[PDB]
């Protein structure tokens, strides 16, 4: 949505 | 009269561990690495995608930890990290280039990388001369580990970025870093290395957006057939696109 990896790896 | 303050102090510290935490100087894992291949149509591709994917890694947790980096909407974070990957991957390579003979040493022969190296990873010259260019000037400059992790800050933080919605608190942050780098060069650089030091740092910025559109540019031709994106990783797909 479209970026799963990248967001997984940002998250808190 | 400017001096450190505490909180400027207490940013370079943050910085400095930070780097600590996301920069292994044993370069221990590369083990993982799908290995090194040197006879070649593209033989380095599975390698360099690899410590590539690795880097990608690295550069996000550090960027998690720059003080107000957290404090960005996750779209924005998002598009500062897509945008400036390679860019900071560029720099923090910085780390174990050798003038010696302008190659990337990473502890043994096997992980020491040259120029045929990037070639047989599907790069030509258009992009490997001023890559090498910018190693060496950067290299040249011989920056305080401390305005090193500062550079890479305010190259993740930066609020032109195509795509960025928040443009107004990019740049209070990137401000922050700014600020903090030039009083630092001021009073902890001493001369002749100090010498017009900020807008030599700055200026390696902008030789990073030209190298950044080429990099994008080959990336682009590289991934044209199927058959090289098949030998990517999954984080590499998604952060330089697909
Ligand atoms: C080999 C030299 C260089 C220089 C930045 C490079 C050098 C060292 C790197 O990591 C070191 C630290 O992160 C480890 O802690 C990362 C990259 C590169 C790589 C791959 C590269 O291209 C690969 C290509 O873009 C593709 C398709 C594999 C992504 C270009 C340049």
């Amino acid at each position: 949505k479209n970026h799963p990896m990248l967001m997984n790896l940002l998250k808190d | 009269r400017p001096k450190l303050s505490e909180e400027q102090q207490h940013i370079i510290a943050i910085l400095l561990d930070a780097h600590h935490k996301t920069y292994d100087p044993t370069y221990a894992d590369f083990r993982d690495f799908r290995p090194p291949v040197r006879m070649s149509p593209l033989s380095m591709l599975p390698h360099l995608a690899d410590l590539v994917s690795y880097s990608i890694q690295k550069v996000i947790g550090f960027a998690k930890m720059i003080p107000g980096f957290r404090d960005l909407t996750s779209d924005d974070q998002i598009v500062l990290l897509k945008s400036s990957a390679i860019e900071v991957i560029m720099l923090r390579s910085n780390q174990s280039f050798t003038m010696d003979d302008m190659s990337w040493d990473c502890g043994s022969q096997d992980y020491k990388y040259d120029v045929t190296d990037v070639s047989k990873a599907g790069h030509t010259l258009e992009l490997i001369e001023p890559l090498i260019k910018f190693q060496v000037g950067l290299k040249k400059l011989n920056l305080h580990e401390e305005e090193h992790v500062l550079l890479m800050a305010i190259c993740i933080v930066s609020p032109d970025r195509p795509g960025v919605q928040d443009a107004k608190l990019v740049e209070a942050i990137q401000d922050r870093l700014s600020n903090t780098l030039q009083t630092y060069i001021r009073c902890r650089h001493p001369p002749p290395g100090s010498h017009q030091l900020y807008a030599k740092m700055i200026q390696k910025l902008a030789d990073l957006r030209s190298l950044n559109e080429e990099h994008s540019k080959q990336y682009r031709s590289l991934s044209f057939q199927p058959e090289n994106s098949m030998k990517l990783t999954p984080l590499v797909l998604e952060v330089f696109g697909n």
